């Protein structure tokens, strides 16, 4: 059992700010499609494509009514009438009730907490983060990383495993575990994998070895590995459990900084059940 | 054995600056560096990122690998060597290299100019002295040595890209 949690900068982790808008009840439900067409042609709401325009409501009985999102509120968010908000003949307002103010999420949700908060005000687009097909693929790649970590454990190496995947073809480009030794102490699993991707790449290649690729690593990368991924320009990282000195969520979030020339997505929790019994990085 | 390498700081940083200029001529970020153990150079490196097509091959990583080869060939343990080695580098180590230097337990870094884009000794993050109990040991810095020359190399490079 597992769930993928995004790891965002502290800025993007809080609550989305709210903006005020006008909605109106749809009293004649059979006007809904016409009203939606007429109003959204006048007020397309280009800055808020995450908002559905019709809010269904179920009554304490099962009866369903609907509100229609008309437009954003101006600088003076006073009471407004249908005649004040909707031009004729561009809109025939018959079937709408009196407009009311509603606060709306200004930007689309990214976390589950944000999605719940958002849809408490108004229906918002995304239920769950990953499709069944996606979760199956992610589990398969993390299982391969777990298996690499367990091979390392059986040999007496630090039990960290990693897999690099090209999500264009879902093919595995590299599989590695920690190989650090007394003679070679910096062979962390991510460093091994980056060097594997490097050696298998073409002649007219840029040094941004990981551009476009996904990384699955059993536990959260240390500062060295995390910043290697910034320099190599990984596109997404999935990890299982945090590390105490981890730099993709725990002590730092170097993937989500404005002053580094590359940002990327990070999710924790993938197969965390198994990964938490493996070794932290370093 | 650490302060004995410090005595020749001027000679060691001149060699680091010489290497930084080479790197610049070879279309690499102009960072040169030397690792000195008991007044002898046990490793050196300049940025080899574009040469090797590998974003992790910063000067400091190249020099660390040379010292490790030196330790392997002469049957010395990295611990005894790295813990008494000074790194001389023309530019503040980046976040990645600062973490590698902690993991190697290098006690002292003498560096030239600040690293505004990626610096891990204070410019972007303070990896060098951070409280990271599972990530090696913190190290100390002598910053600013020939920073003016060193940062002029950096600006020259970043114009040419
Ligand atoms: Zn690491
Ligand atoms: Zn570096």
């Amino acid at each position: 059992q597992w769930q993928a949690l995004p790891v965002l900068s502290e800025q993007q982790s809080g609550a989305v700010e709210l903006i005020l808008a006008y909605a109106a009840p749809v009293l004649d439900k059979r006007q809904t499609s016409r009203l939606l067409r007429e109003v959204s042609a006048v007020y397309p709401l280009p800055a808020q494509p995450h908002l559905k325009r019709v809010r269904p409501s179920r009554s304490a009985g099962g009866a369903q009514s609907s509100d229609l999102l008309l437009c954003l509120a101006g600088p003076s968010a006073g009471p407004r009438s249908l005649a004040e908000l909707l031009p004729r003949p561009a809109v025939d307002p018959r079937g709408l009730g009196t407009p009311f103010l509603v606060p709306l999420p200004a930007r689309p949700p990214l976390t589950r907490s944000q999605f719940e908060e958002a849809r408490a005000h108004w229906p918002t687009s995304f239920g769950q983060l990953f499709s069944t097909q996606e979760r199956a693929a992610m589990q398969t790649h993390m299982e391969r990383a777990v298996c690499a970590a367990q091979r390392a454990a059986a040999q007496g190496l630090r039990a960290v495993g990693a897999v690099v995947v090209d999500p264009a073809s879902d093919r595995v480009l590299a599989t590695g575990h920690d190989c650090s030794s007394v003679a070679s102490p910096l062979l962390h699993a991510v460093m091994v994998c980056i060097d594997l991707v490097a050696q298998g790449q073409g002649e007219d290649s840029l040094p941004y070895v990981c551009t476009g690729y996904d990384l699955y690593v059993t536990r959260e990368p240390c500062v060295m590995c995390a910043m290697a991924l910034v320099h190599a320009r990984i596109q997404r990282v999935f990890y299982g459990a945090p590390s105490p000195d981890g730099a993709l969520g725990t002590l730092f979030r170097v993937h989500a900084r404005p002053d580094l020339n590359h940002r990327f997505q990070v999710f924790r929790g993938i197969l965390e059940d198994q990964c938490r019994q493996l070794d932290p990085d370093p | 054995p650490c302060v004995v390498s410090v005595q020749e700081t001027e000679k060691w940083m001149e060699e680091a600056m010489r290497m930084a200029k080479e790197a610049l001529e070879n279309i690499e970020v102009p960072v040169g560096c030397l690792m000195v153990y008991n007044n002898e150079v046990v490793g050196k490196g300049r940025n080899e990122v574009n040469q090797t097509k590998n974003a992790t091959r910063h000067a400091e990583m190249v020099a660390i690998d040379q010292v490790l080869d030196w330790c392997h060939q002469h049957g010395q343990s990295p611990s005894t060597v790295f813990e008494h080695t000074v790194l001389y580098v023309t530019v503040e180590p980046c976040i990645m290299c600062a973490a590698a230097l902690r993991l190697m337990k290098i006690p002292l870094v003498v560096y030239g100019c600040q690293n505004e884009r990626f610096g891990g000794c204070g410019s972007v993050l303070n990896i060098a002295s951070a409280d990271l109990p599972n990530t090696g040991r913190p190290f100390q810095c002598i910053p600013g040595y020939r920073a003016e020359e060193a940062v002029e190399l950096l600006k020259t490079f970043y114009k040419q890209e």
